[PDB]
């Protein structure tokens, strides 16, 4: 073989900040969007926006880009969280 | 953007 194009994304936010704020999650969403787009052409950008540990996957078209992105985002503070991209096992679901 | 914000 698998030639990873998934990266997961951790600690990007916590559900709890879409309580009180219906704005918050399209606003993060975008902003995701916008930083990934200079990593490679985005297939799929998905917002676990009930997962506890605030995960996002982004799918790309090469595998390169995948790199590109964990290299960039991994360890980037976000929102005042310190976020954490890995490449996707390929097994684990959020 | 909220892309580098520190505590």
């Amino acid at each position: 073989m698998r030639h990873e194009r998934v990266v997961i994304i951790k600690n990007m936010f916590h559900p709890m900040d879409f309580e009180d704020d219906p704005l918050v999650l399209n606003e993060i969403r975008e902003d995701l969007r916008v930083e990934c787009s200079k990593f490679g052409q985005i297939r799929k950008l998905l917002l676990f926006d009930r997962h506890p540990d605030g995960v996002a996957s982004v799918s790309f078209r090469d595998p390169e880009e995948a790199d590109y992105c964990i290299q960039t985002l991994d360890g980037r503070w976000f929102g005042g969280r310190q976020i954490t991209a890995q490449a996707w096992d390929g097994t684990t679901d959020y | 953007n909220r892309w580098d914000e520190t505590p």
